[PDB]
């Protein structure tokens, strides 16, 4: 019993670390993409386009 | 002759009881491993789980 309920913590807690990659990770790809990018190209823009 | 028959008398009766009586006791040996029996498949039951 005290490992199957267990077992179960370690799937949920599994579960729950494998949704938080999903969230986690496309959060570190959408920290520079929608931000540094398109903004350096309007600074070069004015800097020298 | 007479006091023998008397006493083989009782001898029979104060056998007949333990062993019919501890036929039953081998019977309590019978339900008693049955209820090992059921334990062990209260084991592959929670080892399923």
């Amino acid at each position: 019993t005290d490992d199957l309920y267990e077992v179960a913590e370690a799937t949920y807690e599994a579960d729950s670390s494998l949704e938080a990659f999903q969230t986690a990770l496309d959060g570190v790809n959408t920290a520079i993409d929608d931000v540094a990018v398109s903004t350096l190209q309007t600074e070069i823009e004015e800097l020298t386009g | 002759a007479a006091v023998s028959a008397l006493a083989i008398g009782t001898a029979g009766l104060l056998s007949q009881v333990p062993v019919v009586g501890e036929a039953m006791g081998g019977l309590g040996a019978i339900i008693d491993a049955l209820t090992m029996k059921i334990d062990e498949d209260a084991r592959p039951a929670v080892g399923s789980f």
